[PDB]
RNA sequence: GCGGUCCGGCCGGGAACUCAAAGGAGACUGCCAGUGAUAAACUGGAGGAAGGUGGGGAUGACGUCAAGUCAUCAUGGCCCUUACGACCAGGGCUACACACGUGCUACAAUGGCGCAUACAAAGAGAAGCGACCUCGCGAGAGCAAGCGGACCUCAUAAAGUGCGUCGUAGUCCGGAUUGGAGUCUGCAACUCGACUCCAUGAAGUCGGAAUCGCUAGUAAUCGUGGAUCAGAAUGCCACGGU
């Protein structure tokens, strides 16, 4: 915006846990205000890392989550007529939010049955540092020091 | 027996001023009052185009509200009966008597 | 779909049929009356059917009772575009 | 295995593929079992052939198979020859049952032709 | 003595009774299990009684009236707080920084005219 | 909008009354199965035909009363939606204020 | 809070609470720090249900486009007058190689179907809304009390939750199209109504270039009501849930 700076809005943490990445996680899941059914498939398929690969339930979810975390991103800044891709060094908070939304996005092209299935497997994927919201990470990462000249 | 009367009018100052006649009349011969009662808002509402041809998207939005007041007597003297009917007040409002 | 307590049929040509009906046939009969019903009586009869500008014979078969008379009747000249 | 409908189904539940039958469709088919006293999480292997042939009977009740798609194109050979306002939307490719045609006729009219 | 506070949401109200002693939750003549379905509506009204500790300490007795599952759950949280202030006086500074005693105004947004929501505007085209 | 339309409504109007809302009889309750089922009914459903084709409430348009116009009417009112407006702003229709909430 | 109970606010009763609608209070940069030109004003803090025009509405300046409307109405000029006026039956405005705009329903598993069970707001009703009961698979029919209404009726909210099944298929996804049998409104349902039942089971597996809306109780999604109206909304105007 111009003129409006805005604060922030703020979330509850989550119920089971008291998280609010964990809760933001859930509000990324959800489709069309379903918020129940995003908790369904949010909390069968944290567990369903846990005794299939590997316990401390939600330790798993944050080292899953340290992975596909980026560093550096492209944004394109104009001059008069040409517009370079330059290598920006991505926040804090816009570090979580990219992550969670490619393992959302990676957990929805997939072949498993349910959606809390799918979903257990990219969060199982992305420990073992494979899968495809590893390679969202990878081809980000692959463009930015591809133009680090641009810097 | 309680007479119950309905007072119906599209001011509320107007009928308040009907309520405070028959509750002061009622009190003047001596009777058991409740008093006024509000009995709850009615409003109609209409929504109209405005242009004589075309242009849906332009209106006017208009209402009417229903304001309601409801005083029972319980003592019905025959001092009152006819005493409530001997009373002028105010062509804005609609009284209904009822037993 | 007009339901089960009687069929419909106006009232000149139901008057209209059943003097013809005694007498052998005749003419094409004229009339307006798109909306009335075809009867058993009318197996054999010539209606003429308006259709808005001009009156189309209508000679009744059996399998035609049942139906109404607008529908042997076509309301819309038509024929390709190109 | 096979039915009076000279059809094959296959192995899902009994009430869904008794709707395999042309002319059989849900109520049908929960009316076929429900006369036979089968319960319709049961697929048709698992089922006797006591149980087939009793099947086939009541199935055999209805009016079910080529015999129907005989009356059904009895009913339009019909209106095709009356020349009514039916038979004329039959021969032309046209909605029946009073639709647009100006637009939104496309499942009547096929593919659009230049 | 009871204790009572009034609290609302979206378009519910709550009326709240609290008794000394017991971990009694009762609303609308349910247990707290059959009454709210939902885990963080189980959740909200536990809320005000875990920062201040009195869980096995306070009775408390609810009803409540309009509105969905939602914003029920959430004009019990609003009620229970009014009825702890009543009875200590001192627990409002813990609870005006846990949120809890602003009443949260957001309300539904009428439909306008032209539009098709509230907000949502029918699809522009330019020819 | 054309005299000769407002008099087609007060016409329909005094014809129905003529004979509707008293001689409804034929479909009231002759159209309705007792021992009444016989031929009798059929005479009904001819009878009810040669009674004139107005007569009937439900070839009555409901125009407005001061310009007559066909559409955009308001049975509260008994006027057109341009006349509700015209005389709503000199306040002459009693309680009827611009609503906002 | 009490007494009783059929354990139904149900009955006495209570005026507390929710609520109804009249009146009053409250928010004013009012208080405090800091910055700014002894300014205005700005950032931040306290209290407070709410804090910087708290949210939303009505309110559209002088004018612009010879913008729209002689068809709502009014009106200058022109023109018709045994007709360009008036009455009637039937038809048409619903045509159909095609092209465009706005929508609805979908292409499924964050789902379909089956059984059970929760939580709304707001509106309308007298040549109308129409309970109970009986008949019908159903749309509905008979009988028929209550209500000109915080009372009676429309009127069973749906998404949600628990259990089961389907197991990624042109599918137990989709419900277009067509055949047969019906109901209701109405003189009349052929052209040309809505709805019900049985059968049929198309295209469609996420959409090229292009292009639209939305900054919070918003978007998205889910039901309800109203006007018009004998009958006839996926439109329009409103209401709440997540
Ligand atoms: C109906 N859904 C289907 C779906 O979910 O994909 N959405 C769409 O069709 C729009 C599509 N997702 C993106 C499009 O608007 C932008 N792409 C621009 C293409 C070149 N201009
Ligand atoms: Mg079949
Ligand atoms: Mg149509
Ligand atoms: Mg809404
Ligand atoms: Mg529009
Ligand atoms: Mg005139
Ligand atoms: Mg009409
Ligand atoms: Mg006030
Ligand atoms: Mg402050
Ligand atoms: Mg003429
Ligand atoms: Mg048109
Ligand atoms: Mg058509
Ligand atoms: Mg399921
Ligand atoms: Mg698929
Ligand atoms: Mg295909
Ligand atoms: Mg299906
Ligand atoms: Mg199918
Ligand atoms: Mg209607």
């Amino acid at each position: 915006p111009r003129r409006r700076v805005i604060g922030q809005r703020k979330i509850l943490p989550d119920p089971k846990f008291g998280s609010e990445l964990l809760a933001k996680f859930v509000n990324i899941l959800m489709v069309d205000g379903k918020k129940s059914t995003a908790e369904s498939i949010v909390y069968s398929a944290l567990e369903t890392l846990a005794q299939r690969s590997g316990k401390s339930e939600l330790e798993a979810f944050e080292v899953a989550l340290e992975n596909v975390r980026p560093t550096v991103e492209v944004k394109s800044r104009r001059v008069g007529g040409s517009t370079y891709q330059v290598p920006v060094e991505v926040r804090p908070v816009r570090r979580n939010a990219l992550a969670m939304r490619w393992i959302v996005e990676a957990a929805r092209k997939r072949g498993d049955k349910s959606m809390a299935l799918r979903l257990a497997n990219e969060l199982s994927d992305a420990a073992e540092n494979k899968g495809t919201a590893v390679k969202k990470r990878e081809d980000v990462h692959r463009m930015a020091e591809a133009n680090k000249a641009f810097a | 027996q309680r007479i119950r009367i309905r007072l119906k009018a599209f001011d509320h100052r107007l009928i308040d001023q009907a309520t405070a006649e028959i509750v002061e009349t009622a009190k003047r011969t001596g009777a058991q009052v409740r008093g006024p009662i509000p009995l709850p808002t009615r409003k109609e509402r209409f929504t109209v185009l405005i242009s004589p041809h075309v242009n849906k998207d332009a209106r006017d939005q208009y209402e009417i509200r229903t304001h309601l007041r409801l005083v029972d007597i319980v003592e019905p003297t025959e001092k009152t009966v006819d005493a409530l009917m001997r009373l002028d007040l105010a062509a804005g409002v609609d009284v209904q008597i009822s037993l | 779909r007009s339901l089960k307590k009687g069929p419909f049929i106006d009232l000149h040509l139901l008057k209209k049929v059943e003097k013809a009906v005694e007498s052998g046939d005749k003419k094409p009969l004229r009339t307006w009356s798109r909306r009335s019903t075809i009867f058993p009586n009318m197996i054999g009869l010539t209606i003429a059917v308006h259709n808005g500008r001009q009156h189309v014979p209508v000679f009744v078969t059996d399998e035609m009772v049942g139906h109404k008379l607008g529908e042997f009747a076509p309301t819309r000249t038509y024929r390709g575009h190109a | 295995a096979r039915i009076a409908g000279i059809n094959i189904p296959d192995h899902k539940h009994a009430v869904i593929a008794l709707t395999s039958i042309y002319g059989v469709g849900k109520t049908r088919s929960k009316a076929i079992l429900a006369a036979a006293g089968i319960a319709e999480d049961v697929k048709i292997s698992e089922l006797s052939e006591g149980q087939i042939d009793t099947l086939r009977d009541e199935v055999a009740k209805f009016v079910v198979e080529g015999d129907l798609r005989r009356e059904i194109s009895m009913s339009i050979k019909r209106l095709m020859d009356l020349g009514c306002y039916r038979g004329l939307r039959h021969r032309r490719g046209l909605p029946v049952r009073g639709q647009r045609t100006k637009t939104n006729a496309r499942t009547r009219k096929g593919p659009r032709k230049p | 003595n009871q204790y009572y506070g009034t609290g609302r949401r979206k378009s519910s109200a709550a009326r709240v009774f609290i008794k000394p002693g017991n971990g009694k939750i009762v609303i609308n003549q349910r247990s707290l299990e059959q009454y709210f379905g939902r885990e963080t509506a189980r959740m909200v009204v536990r809320q005000p009684l875990e920062l201040v500790d009195m869980v096995e300490k306070l009775d408390l007795y609810i009803t409540v009236k309009g509105g969905g599952i939602s914003g029920q759950a959430g004009a019990i949280r609003h009620g229970i707080t009014r009825a702890l202030m009543e009875y200590d006086e001192s627990l409002r500074s813990e609870l005006r920084k846990a949120g809890f005693v602003t009443r949260d105004a957001r309300q539904v947004e009428r439909k306008k005219v032209g539009l098709r929501k509230a907000r949502r505007r029918p699809q522009f085209s330019k020819r | 909008a054309k005299q000769s339309m407002k008099a087609r409504e007060v016409k329909r109007v005094a014809l129905a009354d003529k004979y509707f809302a008293k001689r409804a009889e034929l479909k009231a309750i002759i159209s309705d199965v007792n021992a009444a089922s016989d031929e009798d009914r059929w005479n009904a459903v001819l009878k009810l035909q040669t009674l004139p084709r107005d007569s009937s409430p439900s070839r009555q348009r409901n125009r407005c009363r001061q310009t007559g116009r066909p559409h955009g009417f308001l049975r509260k009112f008994g006027l057109s939606r341009i006349k509700v407006r015209e005389a709503a702003m000199r306040g002459e229709i009693p309680g009827l204020k611009k609503a906002s909430w």
